[PDB]
């Protein structure tokens, strides 16, 4: 019985962060 | 200028990745790197997006390379927020690659920096990541150090749940509850696993997230098996099956049937066991799942042997020997 895990999150950046 | 073309290319990269075309988007980010730019801040965000895109394409070696460039550039320019983010990303990539010691250090840096900056959103995200790494580390092996890794995961998930409750972030609660429930399951805290997966189920329903709903039913089923509550467990696997069909997921439908087969065997209702095992056997051929086909054969051989049919037992064992060789 394999337990099913929740997805990893990742942190995100955008070139538009600096507009 | 170079800087303007670089931005134009990067924008298209981000558009394509958001639209779910990571392959096309990667090329635009790589074109943007090729053209180049003096703005190291912009470049850093392009590396980070490449890292994540390769991560989602399952090229984890490439993901690591790009997140390491981002981490380094974040230090070069003294962008503490960017350093924290790149560290979390590197830690998550190391975790998938099975490098748990370094993953812990990187994820811990994401957290420590998030606290220093009083960034509650980042802090919370880092605690979820750390829970994940300790869970994977414990599961990869209880020896005391293994129990301690799993218990630290529980603590990290609980701390996360506490902050994301203050933040009103329901999707984050969903993720934490699910992985907390799996960690409780590994520790043998089966009642606590149900409680966590029940909360996860509720949140899945609230978002209309059918696959999360299906995961939760399935995880609840597994916990009830180890609680000796086989009837309740079969009832949850019935919910996953109904959802499998709805979703037109062939593999997931096959698992539910297998799971039900095993559950009736534990109840000692051998006719139903046979029934669902056959349905699993069928779908396993269809998906080109050879491994599955053998398992069904072995399961069916054991059921027919316990039922009384000593002929079909021999036939499926006969079919089990074939598949195993093939």
């Amino acid at each position: 019985d394999h337990m099913e895990m929740e997805p990893e999150t990742m942190e995100t950046k955008s070139v538009t962060d600096y507009f | 200028s170079m800087e303007a073309s670089c931005l134009e290319l990067a924008l298209e990269g981000e558009r394509l990745c958001k639209s779910g075309d990571c392959r096309a988007g990667v090329s635009f980010f790589e074109a943007a790197v090729q053209v180049g730019t003096e703005d190291l801040k912009t470049l850093s965000a392009i590396y980070s997006q490449l890292g994540n895109a390769y991560f989602y394409l399952h090229d984890y070696a490439k993901a690591l390379e790009y997140h390491h460039h981002d981490l380094t550039l974040a230090r070069t320019i003294g962008d503490q927020l960017g350093e924290a983010k790149a560290s979390g990303n590197l830690g998550n990539t190391l975790k998938v690659l099975g490098n748990f010691d370094e993953a812990i250090v990187c994820c811990q840096r994401h957290l420590d920096i998030s606290r220093e900056l009083n960034d509650k959103v980042g802090e919370a995200r880092a605690l979820y990541n750390l829970g994940n790494v300790y869970h994977a580390k414990g599961k990869s092996f209880f020896p005391e150090e293994v129990r301690d890794a799993l218990q630290a995961a529980v603590d990290f998930y609980e701390e996360n749940l506490s902050l994301v409750t203050a933040l009103g972030d329901r999707a984050a609660q969903g993720r934490a509850f699910g992985n907390l429930g799996n960690t409780h399951y590994l520790l043998g805290n089966f009642r606590d696993a149900v409680i966590a997966h029940e909360q996860r189920l509720l949140i899945a329903k609230e978002f209309g997230d059918k696959a999360a709903e299906r995961r939760a039913y399935s995880n609840l089923g597994n916990a009830y098996i180890f609680l000796g509550e086989f009837e309740t467990a079969s009832e949850y696997y019935k919910k996953t099956l109904l959802l499998a069909r709805q979703l037109k997921d062939r593999a997931v439908e096959a698992q539910s049937c297998y799971s039900l087969g095993n559950t009736y065997t534990l109840l000692q209702d051998y006719e139903k066991a046979i029934d669902y095992h056959l349905k699993h056997l069928a779908i396993a051929q269809e998906l080109n799942d050879r491994i599955g086909e053998g398992r069904a054969c072995w399961s069916l051989g054991n059921a027919y042997t316990a039922l009384g049919n000593h002929d079909q037992a021999m036939h499926f064992a006969e079919k089990h020997l074939e598949i195993s060789r093939e």
